[PDB]
């Protein structure tokens, strides 16, 4: 049995292209960008979609106070919603 | 209209984290411990088995994703999740050995090349996230305004 | 008075990396990926956001049958949902 | 959470499509007057004021998208959409008088800072959609599979 399938399916990039670089007071910092995808993560994983989550991301930063961050989101190739589901 | 999720009792969901702090010519990265810390612990929290790599050529990281395509965990996996911590320019991800006059650097391209479905049929009709860091050249993407 | 505000904001970007070459019966055909766009874009104007409507065009191409179309949406930098909201 | 939208009886929304189907040396693009019709009809119905360029240089492309940034228009605009239709390739869109000896392509990258707040101030805070429509040369994006 044979059956046609796209190339590329399914992809979602998150990428910052916005530049993180290291600060002088605090070298041993976390990343910015990192750490609010992170907060995003934990709370909104059991109520929105990864796609969506990221926007939440976008939302956040919308208004420029230490880091200038605005992180785009590339190649969206999901037919779906992912959902990420956590503990089940 | 969402995605299947594949069972907890019986699933392999694997994810992988490429970082790249220390350079021989470019500046360091000082303070990514705490990224590689941070996403590991969520990402293995989500239920995804998590493979750290550090410090790696163009060269490298091509061998590595490609090793990570052909895995068997893919085949009984609903999803998986790629994150890349390096210096960026124009082209994509730098290496460790990338310099001004010898370029090292692994195209965003090839990544997708990579997991698509023809080079990774494990992972079809499941969803592939790809988180990259990637500080560009170019002053911070603020700018002022009247009003 | 001053404020700072992000370079590149409020973007995305829909196009086909899919070919779209001309047929050679119906020459004249209009394009699958354009025909497709403004079907969804009639019905999910007063009921979804644009970035949804995306996802409805690439779910409505996930089996191939006819030509292979799988769009993907790129530079996403839109930090709130867009609804077109049709005759207001 | 949503996009602030103007009230109908005082906005001046505007939308652009540029389309290529004459060319030089690269193939016909017939039935892009469909295309054309079709979208055209559409973005009026949707509010916007829609202005059509047809066949064009990437020099053409480039004043003409810069002319577009700095209309009055977009002052008392919530919105806009911009439409490219022509032959694609791996850096971007090509233009009529494009060859494989003589290249001339806008790039997807230059579209992106004509828009931009810094180039672009009436459109800041305001949705911006770029549809674009790129024939790659590269085989049908379906790989076959055994199941
Ligand atoms: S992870 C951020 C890096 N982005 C890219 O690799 C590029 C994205 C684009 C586009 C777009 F399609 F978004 F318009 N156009 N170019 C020339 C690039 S490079
Ligand atoms: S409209 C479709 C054209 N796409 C692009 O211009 C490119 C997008 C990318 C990316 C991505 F960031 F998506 F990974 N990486 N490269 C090298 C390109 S070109």
């Amino acid at each position: 049995a044979i059956k046609k399938a796209h190339i590329e399916k399914d992809f979602i990039a998150f990428c910052s292209s916005t530049p993180d670089n290291v600060s002088w007071r605090h070298p041993t910092m976390g990343s910015v960008f990192i750490g609010r995808l992170i907060e995003h993560m934990q709370e909104y994983a059991a109520s929105a979609d990864v796609e969506e989550i990221f926007r939440k991301v976008r939302f956040s930063f919308e208004q420029p106070d230490g880091r200038a961050q605005m992180p785009t989101t590339e190649r969206v190739t999901l037919t779906r919603a992912f959902y990420l589901f956590p503990g089940h | 209209e969402i995605y299947p999720i594949m069972d907890k009792s019986s699933r392999t969901r694997l994810a992988l984290i490429i970082c790249n702090e220390e350079f021989d010519s470019i500046p360091r990265r000082t303070g990514a411990e705490v990224d590689i810390t941070g996403m590991t612990m969520l990402l293995q929290n989500l239920g995804y088995s998590v493979d750290v790599k550090k410090n790696l050529t163009a060269s490298d990281m091509t061998t590595e994703l490609e090793a990570f395509a052909h895995r068997p965990e893919h085949k009984t996996s609903d999803s998986t999740f790629l994150v890349f911590m390096s210096h960026g320019i124009r082209e994509g991800i730098c290496g460790k050995k990338h310099s001004e006059q010898v370029p090292d650097i692994l195209q965003l391209n090839a990544i997708f090349n990579m997991l698509n479905t023809k080079n990774c049929p494990s992972l079809k009709d499941k969803p592939k996230v790809i988180i990259i860091q990637a500080a560009r050249g170019d002053s911070p993407g603020v700018v002022w305004f009247k009003d």
